[PDB]
RNA sequence: AACCCCCGCCGUUAGUUGCCAGCGGUUCGGCCGGGCACUCUAACGGGACUGCCCGCGAAAGCGGGAGGAAGGAGGGGACGACGUCUGGUCAGCAUGGCCCUUACGGCCUGGGCGACACACGUGCUACAAUGCCCACUACAAAGCGAUGCCACCCGGCAACGGGGAGCUAAUCGCAAAAAGGUGGGCCCAGUUCGGAUUGGGGUCUGCAACCCGACCCCAUGAAGCCGGAAUCGCUAGUAAUCGCGGAUCA
């Protein structure tokens, strides 16, 4: 969930792109 | 974490660096709780600072990559 | 520790984090804008004074 | 609500029926706003509903609303003391309100997996009549027939 | 060739001003596309009403910050030094590109 | 030959072409029928069609864009009914009286300070 | 089949069932698979013999894990213990390692409530 | 009440926003020629007043209908009387009286405000199939940024580091908006639900992350199968749900 520190949702909602979504 | 340059106050090894040399004794007291264990510390006796007094705290090799400050407790009920 | 304490945030004679933010005509530290540089109150009765121009009670 | 009667809010008719009826059915489906999935979800079952019946989906969903309408049930009043449950009349608004909601609740009481195939099943079975919602239609009816005596206090 | 943008708060002011520019340059000179009102930049500051512990029913006011520009296409000499002495702004903000 | 009508709703705004021709039409590039795929309301600003009959005998260019997905549908819903109604003043009456010319003065309502929701307040107690 | 030398995921997707292993996460499990060129999709009931020693032989070499993986985890905390350090002495009392919240929560480290009053 | 503001319809002023709508060209991106139509942009106006028809009525006014983007306050905001609570704050500031004055004032280093056998309030994330995961694809508003936001390419699993273009900004950037669409897998399991906890590795800020930051990766995966007595919010673009911004600030 908007939980998980390690997924989609979770970095959506953390503020933070990481390594489980788009970058540069 | 920090990783480029191993951080802790130049003062603390200014004062145990001439301990190297005669091998001379530890007593010493302290405040950079913020800086790390110098590899090269061990076998010493930095008087760490906890808001009250110095803890005589004695340190070995195990203890190295740590803060110096671990080892000085701050709340009064450990 | 109220003047020796808006003056210790102005000479600013050590390291850089240490400086923080004040109000101009008080001395807060907590709610202090940078842009007039005042704290949330006096701002509020200067906005009532016209003395900060373009300002104007908005609504909507 | 102590002013006026308040007007009821009419609804857009189904932009695949046309009646208001079962856009309404698809409100209760819904949920957060997501009015996306009733709607589908709704068709979805119609187009279980034929595979199983021969019937159109159409008027499956018509007779299924219309054993589940609760002609008369109970509500509790003070008598200027004590607390009754009086039998009584239902409304027409309501009624509907009711078969719809149940028919949803006991919709999701069912143990399929997927939630159109339930909708599909409790439309067939209410309006069969064995449908779970059915019973709680059934169910509520008896509350008031056996409170019939105490149906002076009708107001 | 040249441009003038003409930020400013009170809106008031920062339209007539936007008006004078036209009627002289165009009346004197090359031509002068309209004057075109820019979106305004807004800065809002919400902030708690009392001095104290009352989180809520906090006053809020705002600091627009208006924008209107216009053109002159040729710099005719004309225009060049009328629009150099008649002006007389108070609050506006002038600029000139090329 | 032509026909035009705007439509707003929700920031979301729509400039409605008519060209006499098939059922071809298409807002912004992407056939209808794929800038509308999965959802079903999609048909909905077409239902201004049904009214005067010319679903089949009329073709649209369309310029929507601002606002969300579904509100536009509601834009293009009005924009249209002003088009039809444009090149075609007696139209009008049968199609005020079925309600399609309306600009839907619905919008979403401004947060409150000392609220959640513009209405929603925060939960009560008294412990 | 008893993969892990004492772990045995079995009757379901391979990507998942090494997950079941100590010491195998989501991560590691997609790349044992690339790393020994095995469909992830595929049960573990029904698959390659071969196959099953494959995988096997890789995880159980590649990175360490299970009994020896736990007391290796335990001795890192065992030196903590012994240590003194403010790190070692939160497993001590059993409280958070983090610093974060005692006058509320914490509950996972502290176990169910303890009340009176 | 009304005079002010935002949001609804429309007109005038305005053409670096916008559109082959119109023709031409095109490296087929509104990039070029070009125009103010439209959209948008921020200024001034227009419009709605029970004015019109009907029934009641002394009137005020109410009920229904037509026309209208919008009918009796169209929706939202700003604004809150004489006063009451010996309400709140002398710690924002001001101030009568009172008290200290090598000190109840000043400087720093380190500590604490982060303490935990508990209790209450406010909240976040979930217990899942109207769902979770992965890939692809479409639609916002309002905002902020020149020792600041950073396109684009290179290294890296990643946060980040280096090179480096554009930008006192309707011209450049923060910028994928998510849910949704399509596809694919999971098949009812304390599970691909759930991420608390913790081991190890690592990036950034900043003299400095033990006390005491945040973020990334691997591994470890807890309680939790809808919640006792009790109790809260909301009447329409509202509740519910989904994501974005800013102030504060290294
Ligand atoms: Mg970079
Ligand atoms: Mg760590
Ligand atoms: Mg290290
Ligand atoms: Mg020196
Ligand atoms: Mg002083
Ligand atoms: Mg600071
Ligand atoms: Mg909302
Ligand atoms: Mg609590
Ligand atoms: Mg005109
Ligand atoms: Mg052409
Ligand atoms: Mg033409
Ligand atoms: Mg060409
Ligand atoms: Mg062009
Ligand atoms: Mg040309
Ligand atoms: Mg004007
Ligand atoms: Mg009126
Ligand atoms: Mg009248
Ligand atoms: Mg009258
Ligand atoms: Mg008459
Ligand atoms: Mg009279
Ligand atoms: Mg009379
Ligand atoms: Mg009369
Ligand atoms: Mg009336
Ligand atoms: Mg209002
Ligand atoms: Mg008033
Ligand atoms: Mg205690
Ligand atoms: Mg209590
Ligand atoms: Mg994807
Ligand atoms: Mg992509
Ligand atoms: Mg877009
Ligand atoms: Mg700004
Ligand atoms: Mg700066
Ligand atoms: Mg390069
Ligand atoms: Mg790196
Ligand atoms: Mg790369
Ligand atoms: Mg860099
Ligand atoms: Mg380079
Ligand atoms: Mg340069
Ligand atoms: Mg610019
Ligand atoms: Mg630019
Ligand atoms: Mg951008
Ligand atoms: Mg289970
Ligand atoms: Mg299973
Ligand atoms: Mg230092
Ligand atoms: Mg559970
Ligand atoms: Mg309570
Ligand atoms: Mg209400
Ligand atoms: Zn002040």
């Amino acid at each position: 969930g908007k939980g998980d520190r390690r997924t989609r949702r979770g970095k959506i909602w953390r503020g933070t792109y990481g390594k489980y979504r788009p970058r540069k | 974490s920090l990783k480029k340059g191993v951080f802790v106050d130049d003062h603390l090894l200014e004062k145990v660096l001439e301990l190297n040399a005669k091998g001379e004794k530890r007593l010493i007291k302290t405040w950079s709780r913020r800086s790390t264990i110098v590899p090269e510390m061990v076998g010493h006796t930095i008087a760490v600072y906890n808001g009250k007094q110095h803890v005589p705290v004695y340190i070995t090799e195990n203890m190295v990559g740590h803060k110096l400050g671990e080892f000085a407790p701050t709340r009064t009920y450990r | 520790a109220r003047k020796a304490l808006i003056e210790k945030a102005k000479r600013t004679p050590k390291f850089k984090v240490r400086a923080y933010t004040r109000c101009v005509r008080c001395g807060r530290a907590r709610s202090v804008y940078r842009f007039f540089g005042l704290c949330r109150i006096c701002l509020r009765e200067l906005a009532h004074k016209g003395q900060l121009p373009g300002v104007r009670k908005a609504s909507w | 609500a102590r002013r006026r009667r308040a007007e009821v809010r009419q609804l857009q008719p189904d932009l695949v029926y046309g009646d208001v009826l079962v856009t309404a059915f698809i409100n209760k489906i819904m949920r957060d706003g997501k009015k996306n999935l009733a709607a589908r979800i709704f068709y979805d079952a119609c187009k279980i509903i034929q595979e199983k019946t021969g019937q159109e989906p159409l008027k499956v969903f018509k007779q299924a609303v219309e054993n589940v309408k609760p002609r008369m049930e109970v509500r509790s009043r003070r008598v200027g003391g004590a607390n009754y449950q009086v039998p009584m009349e239902v409304s027409p608004r309501r009624q509907q309100s009711l078969a719809l909601r149940w028919l949803v609740q006991a919709a999701n009481q069912r143990p399929e997996r997927r939630a159109a195939v339930r909708i599909a099943h409790e439309l067939m079975d209410a309006a069969e009549g064995k449908g779970g919602a059915v019973k709680k239609k059934e169910d509520v009816e008896r509350m008031a027939e056996a409170n019939r005596a105490y149906a002076h206090y009708r107001w | 060739k040249i441009r003038i943008k003409l930020r400013g708060f009170d809106h008031k002011t920062l339209d007539a001003s936007a008006q004078k520019i036209v009627e002289a340059a165009r009346r004197s000179g090359a031509q002068v596309s309209g004057p075109i009102p820019l979106p305004t930049r807004v800065r809002r500051f919400t902030v708690i009403r009392g001095p104290f512990k009352h989180k809520d029913s906090r006053e809020h006011f705002e600091l627009r910050t208006h924008n209107r520009l216009v053109d002159i296409i040729n710099p005719n000499r004309k225009t060049i030094e009328q629009l150099m002495t008649l002006d007389l702004p108070t609050g506006v903000e002038i600029e000139i590109k090329t | 030959e032509q026909y035009y009508g705007t439509g707003r709703r929700k920031e979301a705004v729509a400039r409605v072409f008519l060209r006499p021709g098939n059922g071809k039409v298409t807002v912004n590039g992407q056939d209808f029928n794929e800038y509308f795929q999965g959802l079903v309301r999609a048909v909905a600003a077409l239902e201004p069609l049904r009214a005067v009959d010319a679903l089949g005998r009329f073709d649209a260019y369309i310029t929507v864009r601002g606002g969300g997905k579904s509100g536009q549908i509601d834009a293009i819903k009005l924009g249209i009914a002003r088009a039809l109604v444009q090149y075609n003043p007696d139209y009008r009456a049968k199609l005020k009286p079925l309600g399609f010319l309306t600009r839907d003065a619905r919008v979403v309502e401004r947060k409150k300070y000392g609220k959640h929701k513009a209405r929603r307040a925060p939960q009560y107690s008294k412990r | 089949a008893r993969i892990a030398g004492v772990e045995i995921p079995r009757n379901k997707r391979v990507d998942v069932a090494l997950t079941y292993i100590y010491g195998i996460g989501k991560a590691r499990a997609k790349e044992a698979l690339e790393k020994t060129g095995i469909n992830p999709a595929t049960r573990v009931k029904d698959l390659t013999e071969a196959e099953v020693v494959r995988l096997r032989e890789y995880v159980e070499n590649t990175w360490k894990l299970e009994g020896e993986l736990r007391a290796e985890v335990a001795a890192n905390i065992k030196r903590l213990m012994d240590i003194g350090c403010y790190r070692g002495l939160r497993h001590r009392r059993g409280l958070p390692v983090r610093g974060q919240r005692t006058r509320t929560n914490a509950r996972t480290r502290k176990g169910p409530r303890k009340t009176v009053a």
